[PDB]
């Protein structure tokens, strides 16, 4: 039943008595459900150290992973280039999922095509799909460039992307000069960030490998910036803002901030902004190339150093105070530009905020997960804030990265109780936050199910989620935030300290019970 | 728009295509004609998509794992293959359920074998067996496992049927192998069929000779309602108010035991024909159970369906049918009294999957709105037969529409509202056209039944008449 | 008792059994407390419509006001001028409170002096306090300017500021050319925003009244901007950023953003930035003067129009979509500069966010309070979002203002259930959110006590507070936010929609009870 | 660091002042000397502030309403005058209490008569009478009303005493007129005295003729603990573990009935001498109740106070005293073992109000820290007498320090930590000097007693040793 003046959606409609009784009868009548005492017993067991040890002995089963597959990153990379259509050679189901995943994080259109390979292509290959696909795509959506990656079907059957593209041009399906960079992006290798690296290196190679002979390092007086897999718009914008404030000439290679933020003004813009083909063709002439997320840009680094002859600086992701400091100082050294007073003042405002908030942050215990560069930057900034990152999980991390993070932890007293986990998923993390409870989780929207589980054990065991990362599906417009630079550190610090204070306010809101500590001033 | 105007639009849009695609797409676009009833005489469907044209379709894994099997709440469903498919589809579809997630229900979790290259080289069958044992130790209250195959499984020659039979016997557990690899078929649709056949072959016959369940003459099953935002619950409450006993829900909020009990019912009530007609046809062949299509979108269709369903039983049910109708009459009449004036005359274009593009027309008409275009991602010709009777004359029909086509049709037709999916939503909002998600209900609903009609009307009103649409143009241009 | 490795502060220390027993013994033994059943009965009574009727019959008693006194605004205005020391003639206790109040909101030093009038000055006036105070202040803190206001003591006894300052110069306590603008700021008239108006008009008169004959309107080709009482740093920054993006020459008169955001770099800066004396002397040569908050700049307006001969535009506070549009279009007409593409794109991104979020905002009911301009701008934006501002409270509002807001409400269907209250306090508002419960409150930190009260009735009656306004004491660094322009609208929209979604997540977090609606994607 | 260096520093700083201010401030700055015991020979205090020098002091209303009367939880306190004072002081001080706010407790609410110009012209006495009736209608469970006068009340010639007598009799309610107008005196201090006399004259004697209270030989009252962050509760727990019965707390978490019962106790335990010595002297004269000063900051002083207090009773209390001391010994020893190494040798400068500038020195010394400077906003000479015994030789003493003086002393002395108020905090953090709020405890605490020492130690360590202080200088500068 509904009252027309106060219509109820599913919540709280189905808490009405008649819906409750109906659901009780369905359960008792036909679901053959385990008794509630048995559910409570098993639930309690899943929160124990005994369960945790069984959980961490898994070798074959993955539960609630914290990573995606390569082509997702290849699509995001390709979207960063001017009037470029991402094109995934293989089965169309993949592309539907890629678009949906990004649609929900950015709340924006996400353009990507497939060439719809099916059962038959498994026997005779996908050459004809590529010829018709490229022609159809170019004629219909009029891109200036088509950037080709692959689904796992096309990888398993072994389609030769280079040969198929060359034949499409040879047989007249697309003009010979139309740019069709490509990369093999097998879902069973690495993760989505590997797909970004592979796509970018493919695009760099397409525009530079065969024209190196006229290139002179430093001749365009710019610094190349390679952002990697980046899903916060503010992170593209703050890097450009800081470099412009310094007067540093730069080329941001793969820049999707415009196409992921078009205005609602009465027309749909399939393409907007992006790195130009010239910027890629001219990139070898830069003074140097800075990689913003080096732990998933290894292949790009080898190409930039091996072919462009740039001496890629050893720089961490510019997150937090120290690593932003180091990024600016290296940019200053490469470009010969001094760090201006405006960035010095911004640094000091971040430090001022740190002094203002340090008493509420000190000793706060955190579980956190994400991609490798993001995670280690978050770890570094937490240590700078006097926080303890106790559970550090990177599903797509590797041994070398774990050693670097362990060295960062070892250099600080606030890392004494921290452990780094690689190859573990969020069902592993669920056990950790039960058996060694932190104060908060920092992670993506999939963490909301861990918070739900912890609350079911008890309010005193609940671990609230702070949403920082990718994907964020259950809040709006956090993709506009910033996590890099002093600006990003300021935003993260504000989110952390106010999450702490929101939770304290919740715990002290009880009249005549805990509100003796419900302070007006904090 | 006039018929001839609509035919010229189709030709205008098709001019951008290369010759091969143009000749193909012309066959998937048509204008409804009341003198033409058989769809096989005016539109083609359920064929391959043209490469590179940005179809909205998914794959057979989406149709099997995401749609049919995934909602079954007390089973664990294994996304068998690389990590991607299970992650993108994790909790994306709002197939609601009651349970303790991680303990006795598992719907919004993502279980996967996370294939690495070694699994490609040596095969994944030993990993799958090891995986099943790990599931058993960590999730003891699961009541069965399904193995949803992603693209590589069939391509490397794995034999999940054999693993499922061997491990099933060793553990005395229902383990369902499903060969729903995404390269099969042309869309989600073949995934429906594959999944229906896996239910039939591996689950549905478990209680064929079992006689334990006490039947009544009023036992029914809801077939093809996946309880999006609770849709199946707002349908079930009505059927049971009418005196029926809903033994099973396929598969929203569904349990494996409910499925196993379905061969015991007297009548199968089919909402989504596309996805479940296969198993409905099977149960009528093997068990003699009749099935009938029904429609709970909006008061007109819900009343019509309740009365048709009741006619299959006796006077006592038909009497209770009229009791339910009279009970809810003031409620939905108040909804139309409030919202129909705010929506009457507004024109709607729809593009959805395999059922809703025709099933929701009645609800729009109950609010005085007009559906001037509709189409399906993956429907077959029997769906289009049913659609032409529902759609008005000279309306536009599009099968497996391309991104380009949909945008160009909208620019010319200028609908007041569009109802489609997440990949379309943000395109048309930027064009200044109110948009409602007609898969996820835009995180609202339910929309089925009398209680859902109130929410449906509220939602269309809030979006169509929202102040934001008057502001797209800056006053200085 | 304490365990050294997990030390407890007051919360949760005093929940230990021994403290709990001690406190029960104190209560029962010596507090002669009303029995709990009587407390519960009276509390329930305070939530009824009968209590509300008595509550709204108050004439003499004010409970939990939502305003402060004039000198607070005079101090904030004075801080916006270069190397200017605020100086409040009267009793020192006032200055301690003004500084502490702003310290707690901005988490920054706040410099202000008193001349410490006592019982003796109450009989014979504070002339000697002024002579020594001005001399002491100039020698010790070396300001370029001292801006003088009054506490209520000095107003009641009638100290003539003009005469006292002239005599201080005549007798040699400060140089005659040293600038000492002044304004009478009686606490028993108006509110803190009136003090801002009075101080600004005093400073404007000091630098322009006697030199008008060489002034020519429009000759410096700039627009003056008067911000009024403003406690968000982002609001100063967005106005300057937008006008610079337009290429509009401008003078921001009273600009405290620098002195309220100095870096922590090892030195304390008593002064930073601010409007220069030259800019004030030259202001009459501007094209026009725009008042960002006209409902508390009445006196300033009369002076700018009567003496500078500027035809001040009739503009609402630039909050939300329509009023930011109108602001930019009027600035464009005055300056002859077109609205640039960057601002048009920012507008369209705000509209995009509105379309993205409109389904969660539609119909949401809000109680809100603040100063008149801020409140009416918040009302206007809520109506643009399709929200319902049901309880609109402005303690320091007036009848003319209430009529303007009622006209804004009448122009929209979403104003149908709204009532505007003037002269009511937060104890009045408490009754309204019990008897006509909204979904959320938008207000300052004092609202936290209302949220506490509503929860005590029951979780289903709790009205969460969304912190927007002044002062905010129990979260950190929200004074850095923006509420003006498209940027401010974007920030407000994001805060609102995610407050809605966090509350829905809370209500649907219950395992097997309400988590059927605990959606990953919203 | 040496005496001669400190004295020259004083003269250097004073050179900026005009002649009159220079001569005055010179009298309020001094260097401790163990050969001089009487402050009446080396520092002046409790004089008016010099105009325009940015004193940190407040007013008499702050000392009466903000400090003494405001914490009393079951009374309603009216800020009588314009809207400002009650708003700036609303819930600014963390005088903690247990109650149902708005129903039976009222501490964090702001009740005011919100004076307008008409009230200035015609007087506010009729408004006050109407206000009292409105309070009684809307807050029926209040157990008394106080009227805290703001500046204009005395200047316009209102007679709140007459209103209080008339309405009090009419309503059979305790209504306390307090003439704490901010222009009286020179600081918060006179507000204390005014407020103490109002307690004496209008509340304390209500039960002089009552013989109902069941007394014991172990009845005490805690005088001058305002329960900042729960300080009084972590003090009370120790006294009652020692076998005493704490009948009243003045005024943190205090009820009017506890106040009225205090003349029935055997001993008044005075923590804050400055604010409550007046009423304590009164109760010794009128009721014969002895009073004694104590100190619950840090284990050394807490142990010393427990034993001195216990010595005033019998063997059973003295035995329980040693039981309590032994109980908590492993606890505070574990705190010292952990935190003293992290703090030993660090130098602290304090500037607070009227008690803590001397009372917390022992707790710092229990962590191996040294207090190299201290001073008061509004102390009297008897406070500075007690201070000379606590402070080390050649340390710097400052009375009613100016903003300029404090900044310049810190620049030269370079303390490792500063403990002062909200108006000082953000100045010194910008200079890169760790800062702890020693009024509000920086929203932490309690700091009293054994349980408070653990929090105090944690708090000093987390701030002194925080990583943020290493980062003030950008590496390209630097
Ligand atoms: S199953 Fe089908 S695409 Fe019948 S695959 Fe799809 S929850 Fe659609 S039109 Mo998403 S044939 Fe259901 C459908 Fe309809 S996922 Fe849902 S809304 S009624
Ligand atoms: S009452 Fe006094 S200024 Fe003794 S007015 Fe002040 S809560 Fe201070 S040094 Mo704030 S004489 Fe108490 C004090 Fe000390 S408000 Fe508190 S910390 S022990
Ligand atoms: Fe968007
Ligand atoms: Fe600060």
């Amino acid at each position: 039943s509904q009252q027309v003046d106060k219509i109820k959606a599913s919540y709280p409609l189905f808490l009405d008595q008649d819906y409750k009784d109906m659901l009780a009868k369905k359960r008792d009548g036909f679901e053959e459900k385990y008794p509630q005492d048995k559910i409570d017993e098993v639930f309690q067991w899943t929160t124990t150290k005994e369960y945790q040890e069984l959980n961490f002995q898994r070798e074959a089963l993955t539960v609630n992973p914290a990573k995606a597959c390569q082509p997702l990153g290849a699509v995001l990379c390709a979207l960063g280039f001017e009037k470029t259509m991402p094109y995934v050679h293989g089965s169309q189901g993949c592309v539907a999922y890629y678009r949906s995943y990004f649609n929900r994080h950015f709340r924006e259109p996400v353009s990507c095509v497939s060439d719809s390979m099916t059962e038959d292509a498994a026997v005779f290959g996908g050459q004809q799909n590529m010829k018709d696909g490229l022609q159809n795509c170019k004629a219909t959506y009029k891109p200036d460039m088509i950037a080709v990656s692959t689904t796992c079907m096309a990888e398993v059957i072994g389609d030769d992307l280079n040969a198929f593209i060359n034949n499409s041009k040879k047989e007249g399906f697309i003009p010979d000069e139309f740019p069709v960079p490509f990369a093999h992006t097998p879902a069973f290798v690495g993760s989505h960030v590997t797909g970004w690296d592979n796509m970018f290196e493919g695009i760099a190679r397409y525009f530079t490998l065969k024209s190196m002979d006229d290139k002179v390092v430093g001749s365009n007086k710019k610094i190349n910036i390679v952002p990697g897999f980046e899903t916060y718009l503010g992170n593209f914008r703050v890097i450009k803002r800081m470099l412009s404030e310094m007067g540093v000439g730069y080329s941001l290679l793969s820049d999707p901030e415009e196409v992921l933020d078009t205005p609602a003004d009465g027309q749909f813009r399939m393409y907007a902004g992006g790195t130009t083909q010239e910027e890629m063709k001219d990139a070898p002439n830069a003074l140097n190339t800075v990689l913003l997320q080096p732990w998933h840009l290894e292949k790009t680094k080898k190409f930039v150093e091996g072919t462009w002859k740039h001496e890629v600086p050893k720089l961490n992701i510019p997150m937090g105070l120290d690593w932003t400091d180091e990024f600016l100082m290296k940019v200053s050294e490469i470009s010969g530009q001094p760090i201006p007073a405006s960035l010095t003042k911004e640094r000091g405002r971040l430090v001022d905020m740190m002094t203002d908030s340090h008493t509420w942050l000190h000793g706060k215990r955190f579980a956190l997960w994400g991609d490798p560069d993001f995670v280690m930057g978050l770890v570094k900034f937490l240590l700078e804030l006097g926080c303890e990152p106790v559970h550090i999980l990177c599903h797509n991390g590797n041994k070398r990265w774990k050693k670097a993070v362990d060295a960062i932890l070892a250099a600080s007293p606030y890392g004494k109780n921290a452990t780094v986990y690689i190859g573990k998923d969020l069902w592993h993390l669920r056990s950790l936050v039960f058996t060694d409870k932190p104060d908060f989780m920092i992670g993506n929207s999939y963490g909301k199910f861990i918070q739900r589980d912890t609350l079911h054990k008890g309010k005193e065991f609940e671990v609230p989620l702070i949403r920082i990362g990718f994907p964020i599906f259950d809040r709006h417009h956090l993709h506009r935030s910033t996590t890099l630079g002093y600006e990003g550190a300021m935003q993260i610090l504000t989110t952390l300290v106010n999450s702490i204070l929101e939770r304290l306010d919740e715990e002290t809101r009880g009249m005549q019970a805990t509100d003796y500590n419900h302070d007006l001033v904090r | 728009m006039s018929r001839e105007e609509v035919e010229s639009l189709i030709q205008e849009v098709l001019e951008v295509y290369p010759e091969k695609a143009r000749k193909d797409r012309n066959k998937h676009l048509a204008v409804n004609d009341p003198a033409v009833t058989q769809s096989k005489k005016c539109i083609i469907s359920n064929k391959k998509s043209q490469p590179g044209l940005m179809t909205i379709r998914g794959c057979a894994y989406a149709g099997s794992k995401g749609v049919v099997w995934g909602p079954i709440k007390d089973m664990i469903h294994i996304s068998h293959g690389p990590v991607g498919c299970g992650q993108y589809s994790r909790a994306g579809r709002r197939n609601y359920y009651i349970g303790t997630t991680g303990v006795n229900a598992f719907v919004t979790m993502n279980f996967t074998s996370d294939f690495q290259e070694k699994d490609i080289v040596f095969g994944g069958d030993k990993k799958l067996a090891k995986l099943i044992d790990e599931v058993e130790t960590l999730f003891p209250l699961n009541k069965g496992i399904s193995v949803q195959s992603e693209c590589p499984i069939g391509l490397i020659g794995d034999d999940i049927e054999s693993v499922s039979k061997v491990k099933g016997a060793e553990l005395s557990k229902t383990i369902v192998p499903v060969r729903c690899e995404g390269f099969r078929g042309v869309s989600q649709s073949l995934g429906h069929h594959i999944a229906n056949d896996a239910v039939r072959d591996w689950v549905l016959g478990k209680r064929d000779e079992d006689t334990t369940f006490a039947s009544t003459p009023y036992d029914v099953a809801i077939i093809g309602d996946y309880n999006i935002g609770g849709d199946a619950w707002s349908s079930r409450i009505l059927l049971e108010e009418m005196g029926l006993r809903c033994v099973a829900q396929w598969s929203g909020d569904g349990s494996i035991s409910e499925i196993e009990l379905t061969p015991k019912v007297k009548l199968n009530l089919v909402h989504c024909y596309r996805s479940m007609n296969y198993i409905s046809r099977h149960m009528e062949e093997k068990y003699g159970i009749p099935w009938m299509e029904y429609n709970f979108f909006g008061p007109t269709k819900t009343i019509e369906s309740l009365r048709a369903i009741a006619a299959k039983f006796d006077e006592s049910i038909q009497k209770k049918c009229e009791e339910v109708i009279a009970k809810y009459k003031p409620e939905w009449e108040a909804v139309v009294a409030k919202y129909r004036p705010r929506l009457e005359g507004k024109r709607v274009m729809l593009y959805i999957g395999g059922l809703r593009p025709r099933h929701v027309i009645g609800a729009y008409e109950d609010l005085g709105m007009e559906v001037v275009g509709t189409g399906y991602e993956f429907a077959h010709n029997d769906d289009y037969d049913r659609t032409m009777k529902e759609m008005g004359d000279s309306t536009l029909l599009y099968d497996d529409v391309t991104g380009y086509e949909f945008e160009e049709f909208v620019k010319r037709i200028k609908p007041d509202l569009i109802g489609s999916g997440i990949k379309e939503k943000f395109i048309f909002q930027k064009m200044g056209i109110p948009f409602r998600e007609m898969h996820s209900w835009d995180y609202s609903g339910p929309y089925h039944g009398f209680d859902g009609f109130a929410i449906f009307a509220r939602d269309m009103d809030m979006t169509l008449n929202n102040p934001c649409w008057k502001k797209l143009q800056a006053p200085w241009e």
